[PDB]
């Protein structure tokens, strides 16, 4: 289950209530909205359903290209959308497909459609019959048959085309070689040559590199941005401001673009003998819901440009996103789109590279600690592991340290007072005195009546067991002390970050498997060797 | 095997979220038969 | 005045003023001519729009990043891909016949180049990621897939800059060459160099008659036609392939970072007869090539990172067994100096008694080394070689094929350590005068007839942080 599955019944939820305030003429109230809807509890299955229908076969397009809809192997037309007739200059359900552009390319879109599990005439640059008019023909295949999307290009002589597409190509790879020559071992860097890049690249007015984490909120690591605007480095938000479907989707189509959303969508007819609605999901032109467009409304950005960053973990994983935001319409060309993919997948297998390399890295200096550790204690009393330069609070990234020995309790760091960890000890005799050790994020979480005593300075505890009455004990703080940024009922970032902080009010960072590891390791060693005495 | 990429939906069936969906020649084959330019002849 | 392909033409111009300074004697039977001389603007030989575009390529900085421009010849009509690049002179413009004249196909093409690379890239990032050799068998077959071609292999070149093959996808009704090492002297200098600059070399027909080129006589000195891509193979090469029998080819570079960029080896195409490929293809295979090298240099890293844990592994466990017993015990159990590295034998010499492990010479034989290090070698902690024989070894070097090189670590005076490696060529294993893969797996037989593989810098350091640990084990004794 984990949050992944548990938060498409939230998002189902939210949904609703977004669509009941439409309805009831009132505004959306963000805060009291997630604050009344949290994880767990149950829903029909016809909610999410319906939820999933709405979010895949809107119905809508964007009013910047054409989509006709045909059948495979008749080339008469199934549907269509509103548009069209104006946009060719000219359709009926039934109409043969093939009539509406020139002889040549009809004969170039037949060999399109006869293809077999590959074909290099998609996109195909076509022609209208009536007008002349360029377009760029991107077909995909659907349940009930083919979807061409029809996007304008620009009138012009071919050879410009060919130079257009050539100019982009080459500087994606000149922004691969610039990654080639990074020296290794630093993500950050690599982050910041990358949203420079992008930016050269692409032109927009903000560029953004988005982290997703365990939890599976957002942060946004790395910003470009034009002089005049304010920044959002440093920002943490809820894991709901973007859905799993939308996450799911993004493993498919790795680029979204979004050309304005102020502009008014354009319904899709369809033949009435097709029993569903026409799927849109593979589609470029496919309209944005109206959560996500009216949060673009507020924040200020009326163009978006979004590209998936996807790691290896045989199986794929979405590590988070580039995000480019723009503060009027803006549209890019196909060929423009491909290079950015392209650059993707480069930066892609750098930062796999970067992020094995970095937990190798981990693991020796755990391990040579663990040894240091280890040669301190033969030639000293227990205390020799507190008392010195490397401790145990080396062994994991903490705040404090404490361990507690035949009654005598060595701090370290932030760490409770020697009245308040007899308290703990007791609660964890009467209640924890079945295991080795545990590990907990939130003392109130847990049920400990002094989490409140204790305050921000210990949040989250881990406890190794040596003996009947000897502890280790690590402790960390409340989360809010180590995120900064520089910046209630209204979607807007400020809101995101507001709510943020108010699932992390009581809460410190979780505790990782591999400082879990550690401790237990280190926790046998020292058990065997006072065993020994 | 280079191939065309397949999108799948999501949908809910019996408590789950699961996904559904919907050559013999080399390349320099197909882009040689695809490519004639003979039909522009006539 | 060089010669080139006569696949293409070659055309030179002065850059200040455009006027052709060279030529190749078959620029005017391709361009429809059959004017074409020397002082004449080249612009007037191609359409206005061809000449705009050829303004803006020249007046850029980066010249590379115009390339390749679309250009229509003023007489015929008919359409040209050209490839301009700088030299000491002027602009040098490689002009290569479209074999699509529909501007539609041309335009679908070119978007095709993108998306195949990508669609091709997207089957390298699903690997696990840890494995090298399944790294190359996947680019082998993706390039066999994209071009075509007979025979698809990938070479590995080593520190000495011998050359293996590693990789290979062909016909079933032909020869494998997998396993096969030949010298260094194959491949000179001056092609790996170019390999790096320009990361491909194309032969359409090497049994072809070159092409002169013609330059102007006022220039003191012949014009740098190294850079460009139709140039013509040379004797030596072309002769080779002819004996192979090879008529086309294609190369492609590996680059990874060096400490600067390194050549780790190359993919090498071959076909029974002439091949010409379009250029959408190429670029397809050219975007690709980044990539491999990319996934290259991680697997690399990673491997190296992963060889340096286990030796500290195992020298702990030797730590241990060492304080546990006697240093005898160090080569009894099932851990030994022979896990610490890559060796066929080892054997440990303490207080005069000897403790043979694998393939090590004999006691006598042992003694007769000692006395030669002793004589020749005793102001060191230590020494290797990979050959006896070059060393000087008097005492009869020729211990045989199973013992030609050897590391060797002292402790006090008497006590030593030693690895062993036999010869080459125990390692080499291939199914199968004139220039041939025949006579060079047999010319490379020749310089390691008694070498053993040489010592790592990684295992000597191993090696030496052993050899401290025991001599201070040894100081408390
Ligand atoms: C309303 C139902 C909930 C919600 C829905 C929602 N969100 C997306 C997609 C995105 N939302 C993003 C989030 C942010 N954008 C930012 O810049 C910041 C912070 C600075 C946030 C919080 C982003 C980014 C995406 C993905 C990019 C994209 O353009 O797709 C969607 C899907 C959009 C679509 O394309 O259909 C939906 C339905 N957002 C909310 O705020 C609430 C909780
Ligand atoms: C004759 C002087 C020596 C020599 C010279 C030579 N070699 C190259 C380039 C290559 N030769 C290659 C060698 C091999 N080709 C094979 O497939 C095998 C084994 C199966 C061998 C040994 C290869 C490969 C290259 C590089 C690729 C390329 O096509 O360039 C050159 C440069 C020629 C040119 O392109 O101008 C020269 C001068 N080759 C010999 O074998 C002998 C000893």
């Amino acid at each position: 289950m984990s949050k992944a599955i548990q938060q498409y019944t939230v998002d189902a939820r939210l949904h609703a209530v977004f669509e009941q305030s439409g309805e009831s003429g009132k505004s959306f109230d963000y805060s009291q909205s997630l604050k009344t809807t949290t994880y767990g509890s149950s829903v029909p299955e016809q909610q999410i359903t319906a939820y999933l229908s709405r979010i895949q076969r809107g119905g809508y397009i964007q009013p910047f290209g054409c989509m006709i809809a045909v059948d495979e192997s008749s080339f008469r037309i199934i549907g269509y959308s509103e548009n069209a007739r104006e946009m060719l200059g000219i359709l009926a359900m039934g109409t043969d497909v093939r009539s509406l552009f020139t002889s040549s390319s009809s004969i170039l879109l037949e060999r399109a459609f006869v293809a077999r599990e590959i074909t290099l005439l998609n996109p195909v640059w076509i022609h209208s019959k009536n007008t002349g008019k360029p377009f760029y023909a991107i077909l995909h295949r659907i349940d009930v048959g083919v979807v061409i999307d029809l996007e304008p290009a620009r009138t012009e002589d071919p050879a410009l085309s060919i130079a257009g597409a050539v100019q982009s190509q080459k500087l994606a790879v000149r922004a691969i070689s610039q990654l080639q020559a990074l020296p290794g071992g630093d993500i950050k860097l690599l982050c910041d040559t990358v949203v420079e890049s992008v930016r050269d690249l692409t032109g927009y007015d903000r560029v953004m590199v988005h982290k997703f984490h365990e939890d599976e909120h957002g942060e946004v690591v790395a910003e470009s941005k034009r002089d005049d605007l304010e920044p959002y480095i440093g920002l943490h938000y809820p894991a709901t401001d973007i859905p799993q479907a939308s996450r799911f989707l993004f493993k498919q189509n790795r680029v979204r673009m979004i050309v304005d959303c102020n502009a008014t969508p354009v319904l899709v007819v369809q033949d009435d003998r097709l029993t569903q609605s026409m799927c849109l999901v593979g589609s470029t032109l496919r309209a944005p819901h109206g959560c996500h467009s009216q949060y673009m409304a507020n924040m200020g950005s009326i163009a978006s440009l979004a590209m998936a960053v996807i790691i290896n973990g045989s199986s794929m994983r979405l590590w988070g996103l580039v995000v480019c935001h723009h503060t009027s319409s803006r549209c890019i060309p196909f060929p423009l789109r491909y290079a950015c993919e392209f650059l993707m997948q480069a930066f892609g297998l750098q930062l796999n590279m970067e992020l094995q390399l970095a937990l190798q890295m981990s693991e020796k200096r755990v391990l040579r600690t663990q040894t240091l550790l280890c040669d301190m204690l033969l030639r000293d009393s227990p205390a020799g592991i507190v008392t010195q330069s490397p401790s145990i609070m080396d062994l994991v990234k903490c705040d404090g340290a404490a361990f507690l020995y035949h009654g005598k309790y060595y701090p370290l760091g932030v760490a409770p007072s020697e009245v308040q960890i007899k308290d703990v000890v007791e609660w964890l005799l009467a209640n924890h005195a079945d295991s080795t050790g545990l590990s907990t994020d939130s003392l109130g979480d847990a049920g400990y009546p002094g989490a409140a005593a204790l305050g921000d300075a210990v949040c989250g505890m881990a406890v190794a067991y040596i003996t009947k009455r000897d502890f280790l004990f690590w402790f960390r703080s409340h989360t809010a002390k180590e995120i900064k940024w520089g910046g209630g009922q209204r979607m807007h970032p400020r809101s995101s970050f507001q709510a943020f902080l108010e699932v992390v009010k009581s809460r410190s960072q979780p505790w990782e498997t591999a400082e879990m590891d550690a401790i237990h390791s280190l926790q046998l060693i020292l058990r065997d060797s006072f065993k020994e005495s | 095997r280079l191939s065309d990429q397949e999108y799948m939906e999501l949908v809910f069936e019996n408590g789950q979220i699961l996904a559904k969906g919907q050559r013999t020649k080399s390349i320099m084959d197909l882009y040689e038969a695809e490519y004639n330019e003979d039909f522009m002849k006539s």
